């Protein structure tokens, strides 16, 4: 039992890809997730003959009993690999994933495209308007620069080598115009349904002779879908960087006093370090920090905690603002921000003066689309045109915003976490930003 | 079938007295066609804080999450806030 790095990673599809089938899979047999549910099925599987089952029986009644409401445990999915311990997403098709996408905390380190290789089902799967290419379209945006790309259902199409070579030619073009290098990412057939190809390696295709991806360092190869992810390289986590805790909510405690709670995003927190507020620009000494049950020495990146400051009152701290370090680079409120815009899919036009509610970290705040400064091509950056006058869906952007409320965000370069934003109109995510610049 | 997710969400009290009881009834009492209210939990957060932790299943296309949320906040004697602690596909 090894000790383990963390990462994240994000599965998206089709709704016929079998993707939560093959995401499903990964946890039941790498992970520990509704256990106690896994095993009542298992037994009861024995009804089906003599005792053998597959595991996807098991997975699809396990399905079943989620949806009647009486599973125990929490949405929060894990499963592991060799060298780390993966939280994963199987991505929701409901519309109000995309805003919990953006700001949402656990940002993907690597996402994974799932492909259906049958006929009909392949092509509905990389339609321009459809959601699957939305959710890869996010993911570039974002920065998720890792990929990885499985072929589901090959049993379907007899595991035929042409087929699967077609099927890479095409989703290699698919994700080349969402930005991704093809080169870069490994095309795993599988068969999430029969496990070929999943944790241990295929017998239903001699010519199969395994992925293989370019890095930095060299070529990695591997044969399972178990081994891509376990080949996912391990991002830089933002330890060293200065400060920055987004507000959840703040409480006041009866013999303890003021205590915000937040996620660090970026740095560390520790009880004597004092900390300052933004955009209300308050400062005070940070008391103790918990987490859970535990009193914590330091609270790291990713870590929810409650922390007790004295002589600031719940009133003058709020959620949204952000919680920093006064002596490394100090979190301000801003004048107005400069942000690349993305805009998705909706039925609407963009004019300066438009003026909708962004959610940045945990900051819900109408701002000013106040300029259209460039239109750019999206995946280069390069600039189209000055001051455009409207944008359509599509678009990318240069967008000088004015918050219409104090407001702390930082450019998406220097602390990600609280730089990136989502725009809300027509009950759904219109449009991503990352911020460029910020007037402080 | 209809699409559907799995939700978790966080529900946040005012203090360490909330009657976090009511507060989970008042969530459960919600009844919204396609919404399936299901396990739930009373996680510490921290200095004697508790969040309402509670799983329900969405039809996609009949649950506005947003509308959902903001509902729970109706609560105002009880609740401060609403946050996703995670969602999934199913
Ligand atoms: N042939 C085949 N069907 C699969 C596989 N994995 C899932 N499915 C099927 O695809 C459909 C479900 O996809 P989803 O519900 O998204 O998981 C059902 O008909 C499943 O039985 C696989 O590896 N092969
Ligand atoms: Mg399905």
């Amino acid at each position: 039992g090894k000790e383990k790095s963390h990462i994240n990673v994000v599965v998206i599809g089709h709704v016929d890809s079998g993707k939560s089938t093959t995401t499903g899979h990964l946890i039941y047999k790498c992970g520990g997730i509704d256990k106690r549910t896994i095993e009542k099925f298992e037994k009861e599987a024995a009804e089906l003959g003599k005792g053998s089952f597959k595991y996807a029986w098991v997975l699809d009644k396990l399905k079943a009993e989620r949806e009647r409401g009486i599973t125990i445990d929490i949405a929060l999915w894990k499963f592991e690999t060799p060298k780390y311990q993966v939280t994963v997403i199987d991505a929701p098709g409901h519309r109000d994933f995309i805003k919990n996408m953006i700001t949402g905390t656990s940002q993907a380190d690597c996402a994974i495209l799932i492909i259906a290789g049958g006929v009909g089902e392949f092509e509905a799967g990389i339609s321009k308007d459809g959601q699957t290419r939305e959710h890869a379209l996010l993911a570039f945006t974002l920065g998720v620069r890792q990929l990885i790309v499985a072929v589901n259902k090959m049993d379907s199409v007899k595991w035929d080598e042409s087929r699967f070579q077609e099927i890479v030619k095409e989703t290699s073009n698919f994700i080349k115009k969402v930005g991704y290098n093809p080169k870069t990412v490994p095309f795993v057939p599988i068969s999430g349904w029969n496990g070929d190809n999943m944790i241990e390696a295929t017998t239903n295709a001699p010519w199969y002779k395994g992925w293989e991806k370019e890095t930095k360092a060299g070529v990695v190869k591997g044969k399972t879908l178990l081994e891509a992810i376990d080949a996912i390289e391990q991002p830089s986590r933002p330890t060293d960087k200065p400060l920055r805790l987004p507000l959840q909510d703040v409480y006041k405690i009866g013999g303890i006093g003021t205590v915000p709670v937040g996620r660090v995003e970026t740095g560390v927190i520790k009880p004597g370090m004092v900390v300052t507020f933004a955009p209300a620009g308050v400062t005070t000494e940070v008391k103790s920090v918990e987490m859970h049950h535990e009193q914590l020495e330091q609270g790291v990146p990713g870590d929810n905690v409650g922390f007790n400051v004295k002589n600031v009152s719940v009133k003058e701290i709020r959620r949204g603002n952000v919680c920093g370090d006064a002596k490394n680079d100090p979190p301000k409120g801003c004048a107005s921000f400069n942000a690349t815009v993305i805009v998705l899919n909706h039925p609407g036009q963009i004019s300066a003066g438009y003026s909708p509610v962004l959610d940045c970290h945990t900051a819900h705040i109408a701002c000013r689309f106040d300029e259209l400064l460039e239109k750019n091509d999206r995946r280069s950056g390069k600039k189209l045109e000055d001051h455009p006058k409207f944008l359509k869906s599509g678009d990318a952007a240069l967008v000088k915003f004015v918050p219409s409320k104090p407001m702390c965000v930082e450019a998406f370069s220097e602390y990600p976490p609280l730089g990136r934003f989502a725009v809300r109109d027509m009950r759904q995510t219109v449009a991503v930003g990352v911020i460029k610049s910020v007037d402080k | 079938p209809a699409a559907k997710s799995i939700v978790t969400l966080d529900v946040k009290p005012w203090d360490d007295e909330t009657n976090l009881e009511e507060m989970v009834a008042n969530v459960k009492a919600i009844e919204m066609e396609g919404l399936t209210w299901g396990a739930h939990q009373f996680i510490p957060i921290g200095f004697g804080i508790k969040k309402l932790q509670i799983n329900c299943v969405v039809e996609d296309d009949k649950v506005s999450l947003d509308d959902l949320q903001q509902s729970i906040e109706e609560d105002e004697d009880h609740v401060q806030s609403t946050d996703i602690a995670a969602m999934q596909k199913l």
